RNA sequence: CUGGCUCAGCGUGUGCCUACCCUACGCCGGCAGGCGCGGGUAACCCGUUGAACCCCAUUCGUGAUGGGGAUCGGGGAUUGCAAUUAUUCCCCAUGAACGAGGAAUUCCCAGUAAGUGCGGGUCAUAAGCUUGCGUUGAUUAAGUCCCUGCCCUUUGUACACA
């Protein structure tokens, strides 16, 4: 039970994550820009997973159903309120966003404002504090 | 013979809990696998049976300190809500989880909408909270 | 029957000379008597800084005003104990009487 | 390249349009700001700015209208629009491209200078 | 500089290690264990949890901070 | 028990300290063997009092340190009960008598000032008074545990029973020894 | 309109809408037991409102 | 980190103009709130002020790591006439320098330092501030003029706006 048991995946590669099989599988799955602490709890939860393991004792068949879950939020009963993209501004979909394609949504979002020109994206362009900061004694290490 | 007092209370509630969890069948809701038990706690439950344990915990507290409504329950169960990089502050705990433990007592014959607001333990409840009780002292022998 | 008066003053002893007053009158005039209840005095606290500037060295003062409470019950009908409590009125002691 | 669409709602089903769904459709800020009642007490201002959208020529790009008001959340009907937005000292003249739903009139302007 | 690459899960010739090394240790903890075997303290009290209920070592008293064992007494 | 008081389970009698300088300020005997570290206090009010409070309670004052370890007597006092488990499997014998021996041998005796002749100055060698033997002893010693627990899995509770095992028997390997033999080096550097 | 603009800015709170009941100015006041007073006129007024200085 | 267990003291509370109070209890909601009917101008009601630290047990294992929470996207609530230059609050997300800090330098000796939370002021919204209150509770010293200041006595002076 305790000795690393024949196939134990040292490196897993799931949607170009590199999560370590040593990790606990509830801070395994939490590796990628998009999942954090909360999110991967609730999925592990959602998957009939004991959150007991190591991310490398598991089954290939336990890693699909667990990415399922991941990127079926509403289809496995996740309320509206966990997403960490909700009503998005041009498609309307209540649903997260993962690695590549919250890099897609945030670039494009603060490019969008850059381009219609509201201070926010100038404040973003001309590379200060966003959330109305005081910038008069702090940010230094980033800017020289 | 001996009462809810006696005994050390780590042991009883975790017995209580167990206890009501033999029965299983206390009314639980639907977002159990989801919820955060405070806006002050970051993640939810280590355990995944938090309800049962908390079920107990609010019935051996209504035992102790009767007459206590939903808002004394928020009240006991709060903690630090350490606010990062400012300092700590006083919270409360989510209303929600109170409540509806009350009413999952209170549809069970335990608890009863007591005047003067809040709710009491009924003679069955304080029944089987003694009774358990005895047990966890007879067993800690 | 159970009329109450409640003496209130910020000076004490001007406060207990009233108080006292009244007992030696529901005595005399052979009245049951509930002693007088030293209800907890109440601290009005207010704390300043001393400038009226802001370029002096950072110093508060520390205005306190003590207010005292004392209430005597008494068992016996309206009109005897109002030419009582009519008799030794100070200019720093309140009286206020309510007859339930 | 492709003609944008709003939240998940064609600009033209958002153009013919009863306030109550809008309140539904953009975000909480702007749900509240128009919940928060009639425009006759101090928005007697934005009735004014409704007047003179209305009162729009033939087919131009129609008349600058200035506003010494920066709070104005845009609505589509106030869309592909010209204005004046009074920023103390120059009348920003800005046009209104159908990007600008659920945004500040007044979040389009700079006061001060980089070194 | 350095870094302590400890294991996660037992090798067979660790675990001929543990079970023979550990119950001549006059004192046993998941920090003396973990430093003489190299693993991980979770792995190292599961492992000692499992040793006392199979009934090798001797257990002294524990606590949240602290658990401890110690040899079983041989005369 | 109106016989015997042990420190929750250790023995107090028969634990005699052999070295006699260390005999008047060390309070461990008959009269100040208590059941617990954790007593009231009011040994900071005069001079010598501090002397006759239990050296055990001496040991739990001086263990905790660094603001985030400031009040907090209750873990302090876990820590050394564990500690007292721990020396006593290691060792054998008697944990008092670890501490105790421990506290002796850390203890220096001759250690460097800066002298009069005011006119400029003279760092000169001097003897350290027996309170003075027990406050550093006990000091360098908790210094000792808290350096060597600080980043290493070896939870504090095992680390000073480590150095109370190392400076009893006189290591050389103790923190507390190295630093005592490194005073007594300038010492005799000028002197 | 005159009785439109004049004194029509709304004040319902903020230090705006309260002065020094003696010296009608708004900084540094005394709300504390319907005080109303700025800190210079109290501290100067206190011994006859009943105030001490005992602590 | 998540559970469980168990202990306080100072206060303030419906406004003169002043609009604006502290809130139990119950149903809806994940949360912030929302909707109901009450108490209190007060040792009367919030309230026996079920505070934090701490204490008992799980998870973690020396990894810039379940340390750190800056910076940032989106959504959600509340106050106000209005929050864009994010007021405040909530949730998911993002996971930065920082391995205990050079020259130098501040405060302090007993319920004191320090940790830890709680009220008052500001206050429509409202604490990283200040001003008070408990809670846990030490190391070192009973000395000196070495450094820094200040005050004396003797002394010299052609200085007295010194």
């Amino acid at each position: 039970s305790l000795v690393i048991p024949e196939k134990f995946q040292h490196i897993l590669r799931v949607l170009n994550t590199n999560i370590d099989g040593r990790r606990k599988i509830a801070f395994a799955i939490t590796a990628i820009k998009g999942v954090g602490r909360r999110y991967a709890h609730v999925v592990l939860r959602k998957a009939d997973i004991d959150l007991t393991k190591r991310a490398g004792e598991l089954t290939e068949d336990e890693v699909e159903r667990v990415i399922t879950i991941m990127q079926n939020p509403r289809q496995y009963k996740i309320p509206d309120w966990f997403l960490n993209r909700q009503k998005d501004v041009k498609d309307g979909k209540y649903s997260q966003v993962l690695a590549n394609g919250l890099d897609n949504k945030l670039r494009e979002d603060l490019e969008r404002l850059k381009k219609i020109r509201a201070h926010r994206g100038l404040r973003h362009f001309w590379g200060l504090r966003v959330r109305g900061q005081h910038t008069k004694t702090t940010g230094r290490r980033g800017r020289t | 013979g001996v009462t809810v007092k006696d005994v050390n209370q780590q042991e009883f509630v975790r017995a209580l809990a167990a206890f009501l969890k033999k029965s299983g069948k206390l009314k639980v809701p639907e977002w159990v696998d989801t919820v955060k038990l405070a806006k002050h706690k970051e993640l939810a439950p280590y355990d995944e049976n938090w309800f049962y344990t908390r079920a107990a915990s609010t019935a051996r507290h209504l035992y102790l300190r009767g007459g206590a409504g939903v808002g004394s329950m928020t009240k006991i169960y709060g903690g630090r809500q350490r606010n990062g990089v400012m300092p700590s502050h006083f919270s409360r705990g989510s209303k929600s989880v109170a409540r509806r433990v009350l009413q999952a007592l209170e549809g069970l014959k335990m608890v009863e909408k007591d005047q003067d607001w809040g709710r009491k333990l009924t003679p069955q409840g304080q029944r089987d909270l003694d009774r358990i009780a005895g047990q966890v002292a007879a067993a800690k022998k | 029957h159970r009329i109450r008066i409640t003496l209130t003053s910020r000076n004490v002893k001007s406060l207990e000379k009233v108080c006292a007053d009244l007992i030696r009158g529901a005595k005399e005039k052979n009245l049951k008597v509930k002693g007088p209840v030293r209800m907890p005095t109440k601290t009005l606290r207010i704390t300043t800084r001393k400038t009226p500037c802001g370029e002096g060295s950072k110093t508060w003062d520390r205005f306190q005003m003590r207010i005292h409470k004392r209430l005597i019950d008494l068992h016996s009908p309206s009109e005897i104990v109002k030419q009582i409590t009519s008799i030794s009125i100070e200019p720093g002691v309140e009286v206020e009487v309510t007859i339930a | 390249f492709r003609k944008f669409t709003y939240r998940g709602v064609d600009l033209d089903q958002l153009l013919d349009m009863s306030y109550e769904q809008l309140m539904q459709l953009y975000s909480a800020r702007q749900r509240r700001r128009l919940s928060r009642g009639l425009r006759r007490k101090q928005h007697s201002l934005l009735k004014r700015l409704r007047k003179a959208k209305k009162e729009a020529p033939p087919m131009e790009k129609p008349e600058v209208v200035k506003t010494h008001l920066r709070d104005m959340i845009i609505l589509p009907e106030m869309v592909g629009s010209m204005v004046g937005v009074y920023n103390g000292k120059t009348f920003n003249q800005v046009e209104i491209k159908p990007e600008m739903i659920g945004h500040y009139l007044g979040e389009f302007s700079i006061t001060y200078k980089p070194v | 500089r350095d870094k302590l690459n400890n294991l996660v899960l037992f090798d067979k010739a660790t675990y001929d290690k543990l079970c023979k090394e550990v119950p001549n240790y006059k004192l046993i903890t998941p920090a003396v264990v973990s430093e003489r075997l190299k693993i991980r303290g979770s792995l190292a009290r599961a492992a000692l949890q499992e040793l006392l209920s199979k009934g090798l070592i001797k257990l002294v008293s524990k606590h949240r901070a602290q658990v401890i064992y110690t040899r079983n007494t041989k005369g | 028990t109106p016989d015997i008081k042990l420190f929750g389970k250790w023995s107090t009698d028969d634990v005699q300290i052999n070295d006699i300088s260390l005999q008047d300020y060390i309070a461990v005997k008959e009269k100040y063997a208590k059941y617990l570290p954790h007593s009231a206090g009011r040994y900071a009010a005069k001079r010598f009092r501090k002397a006759q409070c239990p050296i055990v309670e001496r040991l739990t004052n001086s263990m905790m340190m660094h603001g985030r370890n400031n009040g907090k007597k209750l873990m302090t006092v876990r820590i050394v009960k564990h500690a007292f488990e721990i020396i006593h499997l290691l060792t054998g014998e008697n944990p008092l008598q670890v501490l105790v021996n421990a506290i002796i041998n850390s203890g220096p005796r001759e250690d460097s000032t800066r002298i009069g002749r005011a006119g400029t100055v003279r760092r000169q060698a001097v003897d350290v008074s027996p309170l003075r033997r027990v406050n550093q002893a006990i000091w360098l010693l908790c210094t000792g545990a808290r350096e060597a627990a600080f980043r290493n899995i070896k939870t504090i509770a095992e680390c000073l029973a480590d150095e109370l095992i190392n400076a009893a028997k006189g290591s050389s390997n103790s923190y507390a020894i190295k630093k005592k033999d490194e005073l007594e080096r300038v010492a005799k550097s000028n002197r | 309109g005159h009785q439109q603009l004049y004194w029509s800015h709304p004040r319902k709170f903020g230090q705006g809408s309260r002065s020094c009941r003696v010296c009608s100015n708004r900084h540094g006041l005394i709300r504390k037991y319907g005080l109303n007073m700025c800190r210079q006129c109290f501290r100067q007024y206190a011994k006859d409102i009943g105030f001490i200085k005992l602590d």
